[PDB]
């Protein structure tokens, strides 16, 4: 859950 | 305990080792997630919005203002069947293993996640709704604009969303309206609108919709929370089908006709914060 | 067993060790590894595809979906002259061995497999093609346009696989072609599209065709399924040969003039997901 | 592993002891193989045809021999419903172990295959064809008497199969279709064609189709290959049925009427030398 | 096997 | 098999 939201904002379009 | 060893298990819950790199490749493929973010829940979460006014030790009466709340609920699921009518039976995968499985049904169920989740999640149309979505936003503020291809009217676009004190991000075009939009040159300013290389819009990302409920249009994010929780998990199917369809007419008979099927019920929840705009084409 | 030592086993079946060498000639060589994927297959598999609905445990939904079956057979065959030229049994073939055979004619065998694999792969005028190819797809379903080498026709080119929900990547086109693409001149932008230093057209490889067969047109690709499969054959034998010439007039027999043939049959089979495009010129 | 003592096995394939007694109630019962010729396989098998000739001496001219390779495919398949339910499985099978079952199994199954192996060769109106047929034959290479029980037209039926390709052999007919044959009388000599007590026209054997498709129809045939590999893999679940009909006209439910069934499957298979003759009325 | 024993009980010959 | 696998993606025009 919470590594799912680390690599969400690694592996988005937008890093931010 | 289980991992690589054997499989021989029908019913069981997936491992978080095999849970990130299943939605891992749900990320990317779905378009909707791409652009969200993802704070994490349980079964629900509770979200309040807005600000308030505060003065230090004087007050006058002003600015007393709302605030709103909200909670977020229903589940995505979706099959995976191609794996299991290519490799049948138990003692054919007991070779395979726990951990050959999922690699090799990996891209497979990624793919279904997302067409389904797009269809209904976006444009309103597939039978799982939840209220929240992009387009039945739309329907409460009227974002519309109308169908040609010029610079001007994306400007305008997103002009609306400026009006409402917010600014553009993202874009959401069809792969079939990605002919329209390279072939757009100003006359004074001789540039390229869309960037065919770098796939953006005006220096904003547009990400290509392969759902067949779109045809001259564009939609675009920004806020917007998408949340996911627990596993998918896998249940082996030598049983009955009454969703699916086999070629002519006839249903999925899975011991009728002799097939192995797996289903994987994942569980994702939506919440949208609103003021999204969408242009389509109007014609006649 | 074999590994260098002697020569002697007339007949056989190649070892791992010199069968990914001589394969990798055939995959570098030809247009179809370089634009194109691949999967293990075991004599002749069956693929599944498409789909599947899926409700979320609240109504099963009223879009109704099928499931389409698929396989994929057949074999290649290359009988080579090579071996007569490298011919001297007796002293060569000792030192030389089950090691530097296959190092002589490395390029070659290889060099007529791939050729002959692509001339009935993306054109359809080999006498052995096997149904699925790029060629008899586009008859299938007509995506053929007729005009010049314009930045708008490299558009619509490309705008037809977009047409139906397919993305493209890459390009089929041979060195004669190269000219042409040079006096992409657009009226617009950037003024060049086509790459000289890098062969690419709209950031996406072509890749050079050198067959007879294509004139002054555009094919693209990017949804392919190539299926190697079990490790060659080899076979000596001095003979006499049905087909095939000896000089000049007559039947190649062994007995009146002494050469020697090499064998390599390698097992491949294709696959096409129906949806491929073509370009060419204008009859008039 | 298993002999007889017990039986708490739902799946898994037949010991070969159990199952070649079956196959030879399917060939006894069965008219296709009576007009056919056997072979051994295993899957899919690729055989050669024709005769050969004698070399060896000084040789003057004679008939060059002809060659032609064919392949295999296609597989059977038997929901058995009936016996499963009258006998709970489980612990009556423990009674009956896992020999006595097949015994008393082996009678329906075997007159149930040849049902549909026959259905599904002589015609088109079988469920499950495999490539070519006998009706389909008739199609391709049209030759039809139409109307006709008189002498003459009996020896037609076999020049035209005796004069393109060689040698008449068995004929088949229907019971309602048999009185009409044994009516018929030669005005010279008095006697019949069609013998009450032995089934021959012309002095080669005829086999009764219980099938209840044809009206007037005769056809012959010498030269054909019936196929079995002889692994028939046994799988019981309990569980809502396509083609099963339970009692009137409602699905059939495993779950809601307590019962349980076995599912067998056979690997029917054929080829066809493609000349045939045919008889069928018009009138209006 | 299986041709052996469907000569010995086919119709046609024997 | 294996081995040729690992070959065709790694030796290919596009994605390496």
């Amino acid at each position: 859950p919470q590594n799912l939201a680390e690599i969400a904002r690694q592996k988005r379009i937008i890093k931010n | 305990p289980d991992n690589v060893m054997m499989h021989e298990k029908k019913d069981g819950t997936l491992m978080n080792e095999f849970t990130t790199p299943i939605l891992q490749e749900v990320m990317e493929n779905s378009k909707i997630m791409q652009l969200g973010k993802y704070e994490p829940m349980e079964g629900t979460e509770k979200k309040f919005t807005f600000w308030a006014d505060k003065p230090g030790a004087y007050w006058v009466g002003e600015g007393q203002k709302i605030e709103t709340s909200k909670a977020t609920w229903v589940n995505a699921t979706m099959r995976a069947f191609k794996l299991g009518v290519i490799l049948p039976v138990t003692k054919e995968f007991l070779n395979y293993t726990y951990s050959q499985f999922f690699e090799e049904m990996k891209p497979m169920i990624a793919e279904a996640f997302y067409k389904k989740f797009d269809e209904a999640g976006i444009l309103n149309q597939g039978n799982n709704p939840f209220g929240k979505s992009i387009a039945q936003s739309i329907e409460k503020t009227n974002k519309v604009i109308k169908g040609d291809f010029t610079q001007d009217n994306i400007i305008d676009l997103e002009a609306l969303l400026e009006d409402d004190e917010l600014e553009a991000n993202a874009f959401i075009s069809k792969t079939q309206n990605r002919s329209l939009l390279r072939k757009i040159v100003d006359p004074e300013t001789k540039e390229r609108i869309y960037d065919r290389n770098s796939d953006s819009l005006d220096g904003l990302p547009v990400v290509n919709l392969k759902s067949s409920n779109l045809k001259r249009g564009e939609l675009i994010t920004g806020d917007f929370d998408k949340l996911i929780y627990g596993i998918p998990q896998l249940i082996e199917y030598k049983i009955d089908e009454t969703a699916q369809l086999s070629t002519v007419k006839n249903e999925d008979g899975t011991p009728v006709n002799l097939f192995e099927q797996d289903m994987v019920a994942l569980r994702a929840t939506m919440h949208v914060a609103l003021h999204i705009a969408d242009d389509k084409a109007f014609a006649k």
